[PDB]
């Protein structure tokens, strides 16, 4: 063809998800999810790979986008990890791998306009920033509800340092999209899994950071819906579970 | 042989993309210039279609822009200062072995997430005058777990298995090459999670984005001597990264570092850019214009 | 063999040489290498990669608001919108990409650059945009008369939201200096000015003012030259965290 | 075809090994790599540069 | 040849250094090597032998006692007859095998460990014992339906008096620090717990109470990695017999 | 030729045993998991028979495991000081050379019963106050019944035949290789018996476990002068064994050493392994179980 | 196939004696031998892992 | 067959053991007793070989086995220097050197229980123990009881350590097997001659000692047979004796 | 090779020894050399003026 | 709750219809038309 076919739908499990403002997908360092071959693999016990139980979209969180938002993060698999059968393998087995299929909903009129950056940054490391005042506040080290925000995400205080210490204009470097509410209103990012190590515990890290922050932001005329939404959508791709015991929450 | 081996040794020059020569195009359908960052991707959009180039065939050198030559050039790592007068006459000192100490190998460091190297260290030492007696000083590697020494003259200093280097202040710099030493497959400058389980309540989350595959053990400096010397000496250790392999690339850190081991900020956010009177401002005299058209 | 003579250069310490140091640890074998995504082993493919310029680089302009470039219904035709040089080096909107970054560790670049703008108004918004860069010897240009006869492009706003202005390598030199202001505006590259070539067009109940979002790269004939350290961080010290 | 900047090649020494540990070996630069697309182009559908991306 | 010049890490002795000197007894032969049986040219065959766990390293129990695990006949089903951690570093049970002592001469280890658990109650005696082995993440579990959901083999005393319990290598890096506690608790192998899975039943006129003898080992798969000096033995100071 | 010789020397990576993939075994008759302790071998059961296992192609290197590298590390064998001031004015000094006078490297060495290699000795040599200045010395190796020196200036200094080492405290430290030296076909750290016939009927049994086969002489140490120099020079020997074949694996030593030549212990016998509260505790926090199931 | 963890050979003038005494050579630590059966099953009749020991 | 027969018979010279519960015979080392080769042999005199003679079971000790008992060692071959023709040839000659066959015999009632560690240590040197009090006490060293025990064999005083100062634990590193009175009730060791020398004296060097521990204590309930005794029975085998001269005892 | 002595001339710096150094920028391409009018390789040719 | 059941996310645009295909997950081959009291052992499910 040469050319991305604005209408696109994502079938993975029992769930499906259809899109007619795709902008293409991105498919992160052009690389497929898959399962952990044997050279790679590093541990004995057999893994289990539940498929379409675990290998399926998966609705968690939706926020309301407002002229003053600053932007929202979730950690992955730290947001599905106590959600649906994904959310009881990962707390029943030590081990955990898998790359997942982002999708970030936000429709608006043609009478509405704003751009939001979607972007997965591998190692997310949330930092916590220190009152001039004292060189040592005790807000230097972030808490975990801003490290581990779950299901429900985390409000970006300096969304222009990415709360990192990074610039937000070179975060274009990690996979990510945007949503331009001229043009499209979905941003799908295919990832795999990235990791030193082959498998990793689900609860303790985190292997991609999933940040959604508007750089332009949302303006309308008096008459338009005030309320717009922003969805996120996660399917786990080809995960893989493996050393089961007594089931642990975070 | 092994001969034709050596000739072929010499770094090659691989040159830049050479330009086409190009001309008008006045059609329509065929349209480069325009794009859609909507979907992630650059512009893949070349000088020749947004311009009429000529052929240029570039003879520009681009084997400098690697993550080898990038990185294959040794930096401050550590400053070990071996007290052995005033209040402190130790004549020992045992630093922890971490690379994230100083800003200008911090940072090069830090444009990967992963990366599995070879590194080289040198041991520049001498005295606060900058002058380099006859002094022998024991460097010794502690890998984790190996005992500490908690004295100048204590067992630990026997090294039947602890790798330590003997060297006089007065000799040219120690320098020793080390293997990627890492229970993971590839170093790791930002590690998103805590190295223990446990629900992390803490009034101070210390143990946050704190992973042990990166620590690498102590270097424990000495000057083999039977009492106090009353001398001190500075110990700058240099690391150079060599056998490099470098994986996702980020952001280049453009607020000032803080702390050691935690990515974090002065709530006084410096701008990536530095400001200018308007948007409309750019600072060049340029020439007289010939038409003031 | 045997008989050797020691020539200059002996006991010293060069940090940039490339040599072999007895290792310290007799047969040690690496832990296996597994297969790990987003390998790069050249940073020109970092170059290569669009980010944003902070071109709202003002006083007052302040967080991600500085990425911006306001558009809006003009009164008046042929106003300037927005004007930046485009020298990487130089301390201004090309600090903010990975490009202008990458360039302040090395002191020679060549090769054409890489402006995309990509408009964020209303669907129902429209218009053209004039953006005209200027080779290094004229100033600013006053009128959009004067930036017209430099390499420029008429962009219209419709479905595809984006256009890119190649920025094309027209130097003197071979390779241009990192470094500008004083004597090294020798290679001073340019100017990028943007005017409205007609106006910011928007029906009734539609916001009158959008942004542009300027992303700048580096095209694939991209050169740098001669390691330096960077200028864009600092301690307090040689004795520091 | 070096960087020796006049005509001339010499005799290549260089790059030898010392010890029985192959990390101890000089700087591995002999090659150069240059794939950018995992990062420049990362979308599942190629985009020609004619073509106007979203149809 | 005679043109030289002398590069950093001259003049300096490296000890792991493994280079030539020169020999202080031309033409000297050493005595003819005989055969001697029992040579042994890897440290990982010493790995894989069989030896005694102190299990009962409790403040009270002392000498031999300390490798015996009591078991006997209990008034109430499903409590918890012993348990220890099963990464070789660790300061416990471990300590006290040929495994566990070559381990804290390395850094990092890997591979599969190895329980053999004989049974020395009278000829009389019957019982089952569940032994579970739990990964990392959990606690000790406080019951035996906890226990169970990890690697676990269930023991019938009989004729064969003995049981091997291999503990796979479930491990997220390919090799774990063998320092363990603090921020390396990371590499935590796990717990072995030993519970009844029915009672420990006797005839009259035999004794009620017996012992287990624990013996750890490591598998063919398990590797060493960066020789290090040991903790497990201490002179007063560098001047000393 | 010789050059595909050197082409083959860097040190190959011999990988650890792979594990195959395995299922569930429902049958009676194979019993993996039951073994017989009491024969005297160690359990043949693989993990691929008591679980279910995946296929791995494990490429972990064991190459470092090997008596080679494990004893192929120069450690402290002897300290050596050659007194040349207040009551101690000889100027020269005669040690014994035993390797069993320091645990670290006592402590690898008595792993095995019987050993055979070739030594390396490196001879750091210094003075109080670390200090190398440009001060001759001369180390001379006095074979078993080789006369001993008995002054500063004796005629046993002249070593017609005796092996000696001149350097100055200035040079990098003095090395020698030494060959396999002992009448019997390999050395012994651990000699159950007599070296004399007898009744062995002394109040003080020293002669036990004394083989002379291991003693291999003396190292004298002086300084090459006229008369007293008021100055003591410290002689740290370090000895690295290499060619090393070892016979018969002891148990690693638990007990603290007290003497050189004898295997004795203190009264207080010290356990093996770190006692803790009952044998029912392990100290690991975990994680929060999700149902307390 | 060495520990440069990396791609990379090089050339390797390594583990030269330069005396003629050999006992002046190098560590010698071309070959590694791996055989712990002498030590974990010494017993005169093999037992196969499948059957039980003692019959 | 796979497995170790329970039954078996161990005949050398004029001498027979027979065992109904044989766990097995260990060869240490995997190696045989043999005759010192031409290669090996240093000594230029023709060594006599008594085979028959020497190489057979003698039966030289049994001792009672108690609930606190705390274990036994011999030397050899010190244990057999007075004892037949194989006493007299090692006493008439100088150098010596042969392997042996341990058998260790030990039977209790199937309610009984307790085991016994038997393990050879080559070149077991006794250690002394000295009281905490004084650094060089008295009993620093060994007095020539200790040492070389002959005919009746020592008692532990601290079996934990093995008198050695060397773990107990790690003692199955040596040519060991267990005496489970659950299981068997012997326990056989067939030793080649290990030695730096390829002959040594009998009377001066103990090449091997031979030490029985129990491990799990000797434990049965009042109305069985108090009395357990535990017999060592050894045979050399392919013993070599030369340098003839006037007979030396010890 | 190991067993060296140093001769006289040792650690001494005659301005017009023809050595090699050590490069202080690896990997370093200059820049391309393009053709510039009257290169002179020799003085006797400057002399013949 | 409703997301971990078979669900499609539709999203309006030009094309105004969307195809919910309810998949016959029973454990009997065929349900009864008859439900409610014992027969909801063949109720099919609900659609939010
Ligand atoms: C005697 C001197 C010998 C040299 C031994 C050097 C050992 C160095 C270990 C490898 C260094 C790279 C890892 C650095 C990671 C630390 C960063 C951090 O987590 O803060
Ligand atoms: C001038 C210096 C030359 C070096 C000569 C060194 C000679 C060393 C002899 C070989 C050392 C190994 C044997 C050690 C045995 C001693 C142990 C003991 O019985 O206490
Ligand atoms: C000490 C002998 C080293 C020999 C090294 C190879 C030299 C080959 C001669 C040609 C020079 C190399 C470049 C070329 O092939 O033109
Ligand atoms: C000074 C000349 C030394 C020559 C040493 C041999 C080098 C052979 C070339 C190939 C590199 C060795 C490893 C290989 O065979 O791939």
């Amino acid at each position: 063809c040469g050319y991305s076919d604005r209408v696109a739908q994502l079938t993975v499990g029992n769930s499906t998800i259809t899109t007619q403002e795709a902008a293409n997908i991105v498919l992160s360092y052009g690389e497929w999810p898959g399962y952990c071959p044997s050279t790679d693999a590093t541990a004995v016990d057999k893994p289990t790979r539940p498929d379409v139980s675990v290998n399926r979209f998966y609705t968690l969180s939706t926020k309301s986008w407002k002229t003053e938002s600053t932007g929202w993060y979730w950690k992955f698999p730290d947001v599905l990890n106590d959600t649906g059968v994904f959310g009881q393998n990962a707390q029943f087995h030590y081990l955990y791998r898998s790359g997942f299929c982002m999708h970030v909903q936000c429709n608006a009129s043609k009478f509405h306009q704003g751009a939001l950056l979607v972007v997965v940054i591998p190692e997310f490391v949330v930092a916590a920033s220190s009152p001039a005042t004292k060189p040592n506040g005790q807000g230097l080290y972030p808490d975990f509800a801003h490290t581990n925000p779950g299901k429900e995400g985390q409000v970006f205080r300096d969304p222009y340092v990415l709360d990192a210490g990074i610039p937000l204009s070179q975060a274009l470097v990690f996979p990510h999209q945007w949503i331009n509410l001229r043009t499209n209103n979905c941003a799908t990012i295919i990832m795999p899994y990235v990791n030193a190590l082959p498998f990793d515990s689900a609860l303790n890290h985190s292997n991609f950071g999933l940040a959604v922050i508007p750089i332009s932001p949302l303006k309308y005329c008096n008459g338009a819906t005030t309320e717009v939404p922003i969805t996120l959508t996660i399917a786990p791709l080809n995960s893989e579970f493996s050393g089961l015991r007594q089931a642990i929450k975070q | 042989n092994a001969v034709s081996t050596l000739a072929d040794t010499t770094i090659s020059r691989v040159t830049a993309a050479n330009t086409a020569a190009s001309s008008h195009s006045l059609g329509t359908g065929r349209v480069p210039a325009l794009q859609a960052a909507e979907t992630g991707a650059s512009s893949n959009a070349s000088d020749e279609n947004l311009i009429e180039t000529r052929c240029v065939m570039n003879r520009n050198g681009v084997n400098e822009a690697s993550v080898e030559h990038f990185y294959s050039r040794a930096g401050l790592v550590g400053v070990v200062e071996v007290k052995d007068s005033g209040t402190s006459q130790d004549g020992y000192t045992v630093w922890p072995i971490d690379v994230m100490g100083f800003v200008q190998q911090r940072r090069k460091l830090e444009l990967s997430t992963y990366m599995r190297f070879d590194a080289e260290f040198t041991f520049v030492s001498n005295l606060n005058d900058s002058t380099t007696p006859g002094m022998l000083l024991q460097y010794m590697y502690v890998p984790p777990g190996a005992p500490k020494p908690d004295g100048r003259k204590s067992y630990q200093w026997q090294t039947a298995t602890n790798p330590s280097i003997f060297a006089k202040l007065s000799d040219p710099p120690p320098q020793v090459s080390v293997p990627f030493m890492s229970p993971a497959s590839a170093y790791q400058w930002f590690y998103d999670g805590y190295p223990t389980f446990g629900e992390h309540k803490q009034a101070t989350n210390l143990q946050y984005g704190q992973c042990p595959n990166n620590m690498m053990g102590h270097f424990a400096i000495r000057t083999v001597s039977e009492s106090t010397t009353g001398k001190n000496v500075h110990v700058r250790v240099y690391m150079r990264i060599k056998h490099v392999r470098a994986w996702v690339p980020r952001p280049f850190r453009s607020q000032a570092y803080m702390v050691k081991n935690y990515p974090t900020y002065s709530q006084t956010i410096s701008n990536t850019a530095a400001d200018r009177a308007s948007i409309t401002t750019t600072d060049y005299e340029g020439g007289v214009p010939a038409n003031p058209f | 063999g045997l008989p050797t003579e020691l020539k200059p250069g002996t006991n010293q310490f060069l940090t940039t040489d490339d040599g072999t140091s007895p290792p310290i640890l007799p047969g040690f074998e690496p832990t296996p290498l597994i297969h790990i995504p987003g390998e790069f082993t050249s940073l020109l493919d970092l170059c290569r990669i669009e980010t944003i310029l902070e071109v709202n680089n003002t006083t007052g302009t302040t967080g991600v608001n500085r990425l911006l470039i306001p558009v809006r219904a003009q009164n008046n035709v042929d106003q300037l919108c927005a004007s930046f040089q485009v020298d990487p080096g130089r301390n201004g909107p090309w600090q903010s990409t990975m490009v202008g970054q990458i360039c302040r560790y090395y002191t020679q670049w060549s090769g054409s650059l890489k402006v995309t703008f990509m408009f964020t108004g209303s669907f129902m918004a429209t218009g053209k945009m004039l953006i005209a860069y200027t080779p290094p010897g004229s100033a600013q240009p006053t009128t959009r008369e004067a930036a017209m006869l430099g390499t420029h492009i008429v962009w219209d706003f419709g479905l595809q939201s984006s256009v890119t202005l190649v920025i094309p390598w027209i130097s003197n030199t071979h390779f241009r200096a990192v470094k500008t202001g004083g004597v090294y505006d020798y290679y001073a590259t340019g100017i990028v000015t943007i005017w409205y070539q007609t106006n910011f067009v928007v029906p009734p109940d539609t916001p009158s003012e959008a942004n542009i979002i300027a992303l700048g790269a580096a095209q694939e004939n991209f050169t740098l030259k001669l390691c330096k350290d960077t200028d864009e961080i600092r301690q307090t010290a040689e004795y520091q965290n | 075809t070096g960087n020796i900047a006049t005509e001339g090649s010499t005799i290549n020494f260089t790059n030898i090994n010392y010890y029985k540990d192959s990390y101890a070996a000089s700087a591995s630069r002999q090659d150069f790599t240059q794939d950018p697309t995992k990062f420049t182009s990362p979308v599942l559908d190629a985009i020609k540069e004619a073509a106007a991306p979203l149809q």
